């Protein structure tokens, strides 16, 4: 439905999250999309937090490392919360790539179930 | 999309005509160029005898190149090689083959031609491709496929 | 100024430039049903000349790629004995090579003729291309207004009633 | 490595295959080195317009829900895809949505 | 007058070259890749070029250490190009929006996806 | 090979004469007009009504006309100075000077008609109201600008014809 | 001649016999074996029987 | 002498362009060779014109003079090979002596006959000229297409454009011989006509006035050089 | 229509670590000779580490493509009213499979 | 209805007539500058009449904006006789009668 | 999109209703033919009317697809650039706070300024303060004067036609919308006679 091609743009956060929306409680959209789009909201969930998490963890050890032990308060706490950033944002990350890479699996089977791409003829 | 008047079916006579040049239109042709005998061997013909004049004037172009990009080009292209980018004179690095060039400035004469001689073919190749025309044979909306009978080519 | 002017692939300096691989997303969106004779055969020219030349493509930027390889390797040319850095180097960087210059617009008689066609044919096609391909569409739109030439469905149109689609690069009026 | 490359490589081959015999007379064209050089010419002559010539604008807008869907109309000539009218009314309900 | 022009060769386009001398006039007190080069160089054409023997041999000498000292100060430069180009790789990647905006239809088949032939490929009819 | 100076060289470069249907290819329905307009009233006054072809030919004598002529009076006359160029007590040089004079004179004023026509005529050609009325009254087409250049060349050729023998024509 | 006395095995590929004159007594200083297969399995040599089938 | 593509990138077709390259080489021609026989004259007569040195006391002290007769040797040829080529030298239009030129007849026959039956359009096309222009693209071919009448699309009777489209196109007659449009013109052009101007209706046709080969004037073509008879 | 041609705008990206790896050994091969064996193992650690990437990935991607050859998906009965799992073949491209 | 001129003549002589305005522009600039440079160069060093090198400098100015719009002009000039001329055929096919 | 002209609800036309006698618009709907400042300078003058314009705009295409995305890409945009000028001004105050508490200093002005001789650390402040908001205003005004110019030509296009309707592309809210009868009885199966 979307505009393909190199120049168009890329597809947006607000957009991504309406056209999920969309999918999840469309009467045109069919049970087995919206069986694979609620699993894929479902276990998406659980990486971002527990990457965070991880983090949280990871980076309370970093603290209190042997050359972390003795640093100024500034460096310490720079070095401590570098981990922490990281494995958040990896979690997150994660998470958004799941959690929108099964949406766009959704839309295209919604798609083919409405033959709105061209050249898709059966 | 208008269509024209449709003759009527010939009798014995325009048979006759139709056969007499059809007759001198096969013997008019040379063995030299062997050609099937088609519907579309009269179309093959010009379109062969468009490219024979085309490629002469290539032929001549490609001479013409060769003769004149060289010796503006080419012979000033040697004195770059006359003496190795750090300034010595040019040293024989062997690749594979120690060769023993004994001669005075073999080793110079030498990569000179093999680097001049591509340059110069290609050279003159491209100055062929610029200045001669293909537009002799060429036919933008391929116009030249029409069918040209023997019987409508000369007239008794 | 080549003789060869009036070949169906020749092109002029100044002409309508289409970026190649734009060629290929061009051919995403059309009918063939939409098209006459005449905008028929203009796409199988401009479909036979892109093969020519598309195969002929990579190899003009041959050069450039082992120049910069060896440029890349230092100060040294080990020809034949370095030539496994040589080849790995060159397998990196003439595919940005080849991006490079299959984003650089080309000028074309054929891709003037289709595209800026005063034909039915011509207007479909820009009608599709508006529709169907945002960014190609206002990128030939922003080069056509510069070549002084005016389509009603350019977007920048002084001479338009309707709210145009898509936001307007600044031009000189 | 650069084994998933097979649909990339067939593509020329493919379309160097097609071509019948220039002596059997179906399009009488052959004009391969004239391409080459041809096309040698005219990207040189693209490459500088590139360079020091009015570039083409790529600034476009980023931040409106969905202004890239086009839906068919009077400026699009409704000459698009004969199955387009779900995507075109799909994309009036999301712009009644976002409005 | 072309005959003059033509038939004639200049002096260069025959004459075995020889060095030249502004290329090694005035040099930079530093043991650069150049030096090094000009080193190597001179004792290639000197090798090359030598009637006698003994000198011969002992650049023979010096070009094999050279040989040494140029492949040391190649591999360095070698390592700091090969870093640059591949921190450029990097950054060049990481800021890039790879575009994502491909057409999926090359992503599904489907007379493929769901048998078209459904069954019927599965037991002839009579 | 000197077919320049043997021959009429004056009638080409004047008057609209480098009008052809290439212009008429490039500009636009009311910018075609206008310039066939021109065209057909420089070249062939005799398609247009006596009327018209009085009014244009006032407005190119007051326009263009009659302008480069006192341009090129004007360079000719400044090319004139110190006529007594070549001038001794002892003799004065009469047919030296009067040459000189001659060949540099002419060379003035055509230089000057050829400014004053290549510098006015756009403007006179495209923003001339009396111009503009004359195209919209007479509005002359394509096949119309045709006949118009064949009559020209034809004009053109005439009166190179006409002018063949001005020393002795019995006419036998 | 200058191909095999500058690099013999190239001369071994190409299956030139050794043109080196020896008749002045000391042995060459570098003999191979020939490998005339591709001067063999040709239409005008021996294996002109396998070329003809194969053509 | 006038090159054929310029006179074709002019208004013309491929045998009138012919035709009037034709004139225009014999005139300029005949100039050029005029004047390069005074070029061939002055490279030899360079010792004669200072062989005369007795006979004018002038000459040798005034250099002018020299170039001026000279110059005027130079003009005196060209008059000459202007009146060799150029002039009328009226002649027996008979098959012993046409084409050699002792006699200008071809070239005079070919002028004077361009210089009378020339003359300008003097008038618009009108509004049916045009359009019948328009429907005469392609329909010159020698098989002439079958035209069909269209009740619904061509209207009025079967006959009646049958009739009418065979007088516009089959019957060969131009928009210049209609009634019709002869009457418009003269309508139209009713203020040249109240000038007195007369309005022709056909442009003249410089290829039914111009023959380089001179069969329309009816000149006897040269016996030795033309298998043909002319009258 | 089914080209299948993927962009390479994402293969180099993909690929830059071979190269990478490859860069490095060139370099250790031309050290060596003047290098210590202590002052080489940093990269000997690296060259270690991009390889057990490079191996993570593969084996990702391997356990990839023999997922897709078993095509196990839940499917809801409501007339029992429960979603349950099962497992078919699938038809795809030959081309596909050969790849 | 009007003769129509033909579609890819019509684009290729806008080209020409495109890039001859902008070449004729640059080559104003450029034979002023080279008719100033040459001037300069001959006041420099060349001892002859005034008149004699203003005329130098104006031919050579003239002979520098020839070069610099030689290429342009001669594109257009081609472009329009090949036009030209197809245009002429085209009508005299149809005027016939 | 194609607005059935019986559902086209004319509220643009009630815009115009209210609208004053003394508009401009008033002016374009006698027929009031705007020209874009030709004029470089003139131009400069013309740059500042662009959120004037973008306003009347709002006010006549409430409901315009294209007129919304404008507004809120112009939004959007105006606030990236002034968050970003901001940055940079803050950054280069605590900087030049925190360099002039070590001595450091930039002679890029003179050390004392001319007349009112104010210190280099002031004048540095003045125009770092200064600085930034004039090159966002200069870039956004490039960008949107050059879309409003485009925009107002053809707002004034259409008023001078006197088309009082909306674009095609308005998306009117749904309080415009006439919503869908949904029950369509088919006809009843009748034999073909035939």
């Amino acid at each position: 439905m979307e505009p393909f091609g190199t120049d168009e743009r890329n597809w947006t956060h607000e957009e991504k999250d309406i056209i999920t929306r969309f999918l999840k409680y469309d009467k045109h959209v069919n049970l087995k999309t919206a069986e694979m789009v609620y699993s894929a909201e479902v276990e998406s969930a659980y990486f971002g937090k527990a990457g965070a998490l991880a983090g949280g963890v990871i980076s309370a050890l970093f603290f209190n490392f042997p050359i972390v032990r003795n640093l100024p308060i500034i460096r310490r706490s720079v070095i401590g919360v570098l981990p922490f950033l990281y494995c958040y944002t990896w979690g997150k990350n994660t998470q958004e790539e799941l959690r929108w890479l099964k949406t766009f699996a959704a839309y295209q089977r919604f798609v083919v179930y409405h033959g709105q791409h061209c050249k898709l003829w059966v | 999309g208008f269509e024209t008047v449709v003759p009527a079916p010939p009798t014995r006579d325009d048979e006759l005509r139709m056969i007499k040049a059809t007759e001198e239109q096969f013997l008019q042709q040379p063995r030299y160029k062997l050609y099937m005998n088609e519907a579309h061997r009269i179309a093959k013909m010009n379109h062969g005898d468009r490219h024979n004049n085309i490629r002469a004037h290539f032929w001549s172009n490609f001479a013409l190149g060769l003769l004149i990009t060289g010796p503006i080009f080419i012979i000033p292209f040697g004195k770059a090689f006359r003496n190795l980018r750090s300034g010595v004179p040019y040293y024989f690095r062997p690749k594979y083959v120690f060769t023993q060039k004994n001669q005075y400035n073999q080793d110079r004469n030498w990569g000179a031609m093999k680097k001049q001689i591509p340059l110069w073919l290609g050279l003159s190749t491209a100055y062929a491709y610029w200045f001669t025309d293909f537009s002799i044979n060429d036919d933008e909306w391929l116009e030249k496929g029409k069918v040209i009978y023997p019987h409508q080519t000369i007239k008794v | 100024m080549d003789n060869n002017y009036h070949f169906w692939g020749n092109g002029d300096r100044q002409d309508v430039s289409l970026s190649y691989e734009d060629y290929y997303s061009i051919l995403d969106c059309l009918l063939d049903e939409k098209l006459s004779p005449q905008g028929l055969m203009k796409f199988k020219n401009l479909h036979e000349v892109s093969m020519y030349g598309v195969s002929y493509v990579p190899l003009y930027c041959f050069p450039v790629a082992y120049g910069i390889s060896h440029m890349l390797t230092g100060k040294v040319r080990r020809g034949h004995s370095g030539y496994r850095n040589l080849f790995s180097l060159m397998s990196v960087v003439l595919p940005f090579t080849c991006w490079y210059a299959y984003t650089t617009p080309i000028p074309r008689r054929l891709y003037t003729e289709i595209i800026c066609s005063n034909n039915a044919d011509g207007a479909y096609v820009r009608n599709r291309i508006k529709q169907q391909k945002p960014g190609i569409w206002r990128k030939l739109s922003q080069q056509l207004y510069n070549k002084n030439f005016r389509f009603p469905e350019l977007n920048q149109d002084l001479t338009a009633t309707e709210f145009p689609l898509d936001y307007v690069a600044p031009h000189k009026f | 490595s650069w084994a998933y490359m097979y649909p990339w490589l067939k593509f020329i081959f493919r379309k160097y295959l097609d071509v019948p015999y220039y002596w059997f007379y179906l399009n009488g064209r052959e004009l391969g080195i004239r391409v080459f050089f041809t096309d040698l010419k005219l990207f040189f002559y693209g490459i500088t317009n590139r360079l020091f010539d009015f570039n083409p604008s790529s600034i476009k807008f980023e931040k409106y829900p969905f202004y890239y869907w086009i839906n068919s109309s009077q400026l699009t000539e409704f000459n698009q895809y004969r199955k387009f009218v779900i995507r075109d009314s799909i994309i009036y309900s999301l712009n009644n949505y976002i409005i | 007058m072309i005959w003059k022009y033509l038939q004639r060769t200049n002096r260069g386009n025959i004459i075995q070259a020889g060095l030249q001398h502004r290329k090694f006039e005035n040099l930079p007190f530093k043991q650069n890749f150049d030096n090094l080069t000009k080193a190597y160089d001179l004792r290639m054409w000197y090798i090359s070029n030598s009637p006698h023997e003994a000198k011969n041999l002992e650049y023979v000498n010096e070009l094999e250490a050279l040989h040494n000292e140029l492949n040391y100060q190649n591999s360095r430069q070698f390592l700091f190009r090969t870093v640059s180009f591949l921190l450029g790789w990097a950054l060049f990647y990481q800021f890039y929006e790879l575009p994502k905006t491909y057409d999926w239809q090359d992503t599904q088949e489907p007379k493929h996806q769901v048998p078209a032939y459904g069954d019927l490929e599965e037991g002839g009819d009579e | 090979v000197f077919e320049f100076l043997f021959y009429n060289q004056q009638h080409k470069t004047r008057n609209g004469y480098f009008i052809n249907h290439d212009n008429l290819m490039l500009a636009s329905l009311e910018e075609r007009k206008k310039l066939i307009f021109y065209f057909i009233a420089n070249q062939v006054p005799e398609k247009l009504d006596p009327v018209d072809r009085v009014k244009f030919n006032e407005e190119l004598s007051d326009n263009l006309s009659t302008k480069a002529r006192l341009i090129g009076s004007l360079t000719g006359l400044i090319g004139l100075v110190g006529f007594p160029y070549i001038s001794t007590r002892i003799y004065s040089r009469p047919v030296l000077n009067i040459g000189l004079s001659l060949l540099i004179c002419p060379f003035l004023y055509y230089v000057g008609n050829q400014l004053t026509y290549s510098v006015w005529e756009p403007k006179f050609i495209a923003n001339n109201n009396t111009v503009c009325e004359l195209s919209k009254k007479y509005n002359f087409t394509v096949f119309d600008f045709a006949q118009a250049k064949k009559e020209a060349h034809l004009k053109a050729l005439r009166t190179e014809l006409v002018s063949d023998n001005l020393l002795y024509s019995p006419g036998i | 001649y200058e191909l095999f006395v500058d690099h013999p095995d190239l001369a071994q590929w190409t299956g030139t016999y050794p043109k080196v004159d020896s008749s002045h007594g000391f042995p060459f200083y570098s003999t191979y074996e020939m490998y005339r297969d591709f001067q063999e399995n040709t239409l005008n040599s021996d294996g002109s029987f396998a070329q003809w089938i194969t053509l | 002498a006038a090159r054929v593509r310029t006179l074709i990138a002019a208004g013309f077709s491929k045998e009138e362009a012919e035709q009037v390259a034709w004139l225009q080489n014999h005139q300029v021609n005949g100039k050029i060779l005029g004047l390069f026989t005074g070029g061939f004259a002055l490279y030899c007569c360079n010792n004669y014109f200072h062989y005369f040195e007795r006979y004018f006391p002038r000459l040798r002290y005034q250099p002018f003079t020299k170039f001026l007769a000279q110059a005027a040797t130079v003009y005196f040829f060209f008059k000459i090979g202007d009146y060799y080529f150029t002039s009328r030298r009226y002649g027996s239009n008979d098959a012993r002596m046409n084409g050699l030129m002792y006699s200008n007849t071809y070239y005079s026959t070919n002028k004077e006959a361009l210089i009378q039956n020339f003359e300008p359009l003097n008038r618009k096309f009108t509004e049916e000229e045009v359009e019948q222009f328009l429907r005469n693209e392609g329909r010159s071919q020698e098989e002439k297409r079958n035209w069909i009448y269209n009740p619904h699309i061509h209207g009025s009777t079967e006959g009646e454009w049958k009739a009418d489209i065979h007088e516009k196109f089959d019957s060969g007659k131009a928009p210049w011989e209609r009634e019709h449009v002869k009457a418009k013109i003269l309508e139209t052009n009713k203020a040249k006509i109240d000038a007195g101007e007369e309005i022709q209706l056909k442009p003249f046709k410089t290829l039914n006035h111009l023959d380089k080969t001179g069969l329309l004037h009816r000149l006897h073509p040269f016996i030795w050089t033309n298998n043909w008879t002319l009258l | 229509y089914k080209t299948h041609l993927f962009s390479w705008r994402w293969f180099l990206i993909k690929l830059l670590p071979s190269v990478s790896i490859i860069l490095l050994g060139y370099y250790l091969q031309l050290t060596l000779k003047w290098n210590l064996f202590n002052k080489q193992n940093t990269i000997v650690l690296l060259i270690t580490l991009l390889l057990l990437y490079i191996l993570w990935l593969e084996f990702y991607q391997f356990y990839h493509i023999l997922s897709f050859y078993g095509n196990i998906n839940w499917a809801f009965d409501y007339d029992e009213y429960i979603w349950t799992l099962e497992l078919d073949t699938r038809r795809t491209r030959l081309a596909n499979n050969y790849i | 209805r009007d003769f129509e001129y033909n579609n890819q003549d019509v684009n290729q002589l806008n080209g020409a007539f495109i890039s001859l305005v902008e070449d004729e522009k640059i080559g104003f600039w450029v034979g002023v500058g080279g008719f100033a440079y040459s001037q300069f160069i001959m006041r420099k060093f060349v001892k002859s009449t005034n008149i004699f090198a203003s005329v130098t400098s104006l031919f050579a100015g003239a002979a520098l904006a020839n070069l610099y719009t030689h290429q342009s002009r001669a594109s257009y000039a081609r472009v329009a006789a090949r036009a030209n001329r197809n245009a002429s055929l085209a009508l005299n096919k149809l005027m016939e009668y | 999109e194609m607005i059935l002209p019986h559902n086209n609800r004319q509220l643009a036309r009630q815009y115009f209703d209210s609208l004053p006698e003394n508009d401009i618009n008033r002016k374009y709907y006698e027929g009031l033919k705007y020209e874009t400042p030709k004029t470089f300078f003139g131009r400069f003058l013309n740059q500042f009317n662009i959120d004037a314009k973008l306003d009347t705009l709002s006010k006549f295409y409430t409901y315009q697809k294209t007129i919304r995305a404008t507004q809120a890409e112009l939004q959007e945009d105006r606030k990236s650039y002034l968050t970003n000028s901001l940055l940079f001004t803050a950054v280069s105050w605590f900087s030049i706070y925190q360099f002039a508490r070590k001595g450091a200093v930039l002679p890029v002005l003179r050390e004392y300024g001319r007349y009112f001789g104010t210190h280099r650390l002031f004048r540095q402040y003045l125009h770092t303060l200064v600085l930034p908001l004039l090159y966002t205003e200069y870039a956004l005004n490039q960008k949107y004067y050059t879309h409003m110019e485009h925009l107002w030509t053809v707002h004034v296009n259409r008023l001078n036609q006197k088309i009082l309707e909306d674009p095609l592309y308005t998306f009117y809210p749904q309080e415009l919308n006439v919503p869908k009868h949904n029950i369509i009885v088919p006809t009843i199966f009748r034999d073909t006679p035939q």
